[PDB]
């Protein structure tokens, strides 16, 4: 159980295990309303807080879901057995989630639904929720076999400066 | 063979006992370590978890060079009749996660 | 990336002979079983299997890659 | 179900009594609970982010319980 | 289970015995079972194959270990048998005969396995 | 006995790393522990300098990425229990602490 | 079957497999890379990295 690696190297590993989750999760949890997570080692324990609006999906009847995410974990990094430990977490005000809000927008279009009517329901949301302004782009293809763009915006943006 | 029949006991028993399965994409693996134990050459637990995968009993996800299977309920009574276990057992987990 | 040009032989795998099964145990009085050619000797062979009587060639076939007499 | 109500709570219940007596009955993600305004005093009504729900539903008595001043707490939702 | 009857018998051995891995199903590797000492047990069945096995058999149990049973119809022994494991004895996707069997130590030894062969070996 | 204790922070944030120092000054000289100051040490620049284009067409542009780190290090010599005891409370933010038994 | 599947691989650019499915053409190595150029710039924003210059 030693030595230890280098300072340079020991934030260029955490980086990659703060990245590879946030892809893993996003592949299973996204029809769950999934918004990130915030990772936190703690003396002796990892916590992983596993964000996203609806819970309840998530946890699953008798916690079958969140046992077979933490199995995962525990086997695929090399985990030290017992160590690892989930938590999840709901937020409140969830119009100012871009994360989630783009990828319940992607549910509802390959849902079967209409483009501009689905645009503005989702706009009006993330704007009542609180929001100085709000913009929306579809970028592909829709009546024929040449692409278009397709813009929705409200209220203020910036694009320039820190 | 396509794979020894030692060597199908070995994953379809592990996989009852920690109730998830993930491996790694490669074909010059010598021995597999990283569980099953030193006696896996080749392929063989992407091989016969796709067989699986295909008659139902468990899914499968795919992320960054790494598979990751997980049982489901309709493989738990297959492979407990397949492999001659008590009527109600599961060691993989069974308790309310608070 | 072009399909493939006419070959003028391939064969692939060899159909491994449909061979006539268990004769190698000769009964001629009971209860007597008279053996051939001897059991083959190594520890991690079982020496319930035969050997090969293959004269001037002398082999296990359980091994594969050790253990040929050939006299 | 958007939270997990209880009530007929005494003063002394605080939010780490009822941590405590629900984190060995299930770990919880929050409590909210009505203390008073300018007093840390309770006023009966408390939201228990439990963040679950299996290991709720496996048990609806014995946490309503467990030993508080001879009295017994309400789950609800 | 059985009661000792003779048919009931053998069944009560497979069941037990697939678990013990004891079968050495078809004539070469029931030979090579009985050849060595992990054997303790041979059942025979009727002929639907060449009159050298049936000599042979009796010719091995005298050397080594006398046990044998002779029990015809090969079909039922035949369907006692899957293709894996338990899940359909009926099966028309395959069934076919044994012709012998022989199973190490009459599978796992427990109750009545024990019996039907006590039962059987000091009457004969 | 009295042990020359270091606590080590290192850590990529500023304001992160100078609170959390703080905060165990205080409560190292609150209680006259003999505690001395940070060494601040040289933040070193990790350069990544690639091309901004995949598939290289176009006028040649590049991009300069970089992290900082910054390491600083507090001194002590008090027993290792009062130490240790409170030195892995009370941390908010994601940030390291290397407790070290002597180096003095 | 056969007896041979390989050959030695031990240093090259056949050896080392760079992570976006074992891609290689674009030689890797940095501070502990094996990351994919293409795919660090997606990571610009994931944590390893926020553009300050």
């Amino acid at each position: 159980m030693a030595v230890q690696i280098s300072k340079k190297r020991k934030f260029v590993a955490d980086g990659i295990f703060k990245a590879e989750l946030n892809e893993f999760l996003t592949r299973e949890l996204a029809e769950d309303g999934y918004s990130g997570v915030e990772v936190r080692v703690t003396p002796t324990r990892t916590e992983i807080i596993i964000l996203a609006t609806r819970t309840q999906n998530v946890l699953g009847e008798k916690g079958r879901r969140i046992r077979e995410l933490t199995a995962v974990v525990q086997k695929r990094f090399g985990f030290p057995e017992g160590s690892v430990e989930l938590y999840a977490e709901k937020v409140a005000t969830r119009g100012l989630c871009a994360i989630a809000q783009a990828e319940s927008l992607r549910y509802k279009l390959l849902g079967g639904l209409a483009v501009r009517r689905a645009c503005y329901g989702v706009l009006r949301f993330i704007m009542e929720s609180g929001a100085k302004g709000c913009e929306v782009v579809v970028s592909g293809k829709l009546r024929g076999q040449r692409a278009k763009s397709m813009k929705f915006v409200d209220g203020l943006m910036i694009h320039s400066g820190d | 063979m396509l794979m020894p029949k030692k060597n199908r006991i070995a994953i379809y028993e592990l996989l009852f006992k920690e109730g998830v399965m993930v491996a790694k994409k490669d074909v010059h693996m010598p021995k597999h370590p990283e569980l099953a134990d030193k006696n896996v050459p080749n392929l063989h637990v992407m091989k016969a978890m796709q067989s699986l995968k295909s008659r139902g009993y468990v899914k499968e996800q795919f992320a960054w060079r790494h598979f990751y299977w997980y049982l489901t309920n309709e493989g738990i009574q297959y492979l407990r009749d397949y492999l001659h276990l008590p009527p109600e057992i599961v060691p993989a987990t069974l308790r309310r996660s608070r | 990336k072009k399909s493939y040009t006419t070959p003028k032989k391939n064969k692939h795998k060899r159909k491994k002979v449909k061979l006539a099964v268990l004769k190698y145990y000769k009964v001629d009085e009971n209860g007597k079983i008279s053996r051939l050619r001897r059991e083959c000797p190594s520890d991690e062979c079982g020496a319930g299997v035969f050997m090969a009587s293959h004269f001037d060639r002398h082999y296990c076939g359980k091994c594969c890659l050790t253990y040929c007499f050939n006299k | 179900n958007a939270t997990i109500r209880v009530t007929n709570l005494s003063e002394d219940t605080r939010e780490t009594d009822l941590q405590e007596l629900f984190r060995p009955f299930g770990s919880i993600s929050r409590i909210y609970l009505a203390k008073d305004k300018t007093t840390g005093q309770s006023k009966g009504f408390a939201f228990i982010s439990f963040h679950r729900r299996e290991d709720a539903a496996r048990a609806i008595a014995g946490v309503s319980g467990f030993g508080y001043d001879h009295l017994i707490l309400n789950v609800e939702w | 289970g059985g009661v000792m009857d003779v048919n009931t018998a053998l069944q009560e051995v497979l069941k037990t015995a697939l678990i013990h891995d004891g079968l050495a199903r078809g004539i070469r590797e029931a030979a090579k079972a009985l050849d060595k000492r992990q054997a303790h047990l041979c059942v025979l069945a009727s002929n639907c194959d060449e009159p050298m096995y049936v000599k042979l058999v009796e010719a091995l149990c005298a050397e080594h270990q006398i046990n044998l049973i002779k029990v015809d119809d090969n079909k039922k022994l035949g369907e006692w048998v899957g293709l894996c494991k338990i899940d359909r004895e009926g099966k028309p996707r395959k069934v076919v005969g044994c012709s012998c069997v022989v199973v190490k130590d009459y599978g796992k030894e427990s109750q009545a396995k024990d019996v039907i062969e006590e039962y059987f070996k000091c009457k004969k | 006995a009295i042990h020359r204790i270091r606590i080590t922070l290192t850590s990529r944030n500023v304001k992160s790393l100078e609170k959390v120092c703080a905060d165990l000054i205080r409560g190292a000289k609150e209680k006259n522990l003999k505690v001395k100051g940070p060494v601040r040490m040289p933040t070193k620049t990790l350069r990544i300098t690639t091309r901004k284009t995949p598939c290289g067409e176009g006028s040649k542009t590049w991009d300069r990425f970089q992290m900082r780190i910054h390491k600083r290090l507090i001194d002590l010599h008090s027993p290792s229990e009062i130490v240790k005891q409170i030195t892995s409370i009370s941390i908010e933010p994601g940030v390291e602490v290397e407790v070290t038994i002597a180096d003095a | 079957q056969q007896l041979y599947w390989s050959h030695p691989r031990k240093f090259g650019q056949g050896s080392r497999s760079c992570r976006v499915c074992s891609n290689r053409h674009g030689l890797i190595r940095k501070y502990g890379l094996n990351m994919c150029r293409q795919c660090f710039r997606q990571y610009a924003k994931d944590i390893g990295f926020i553009k300050l210059d």
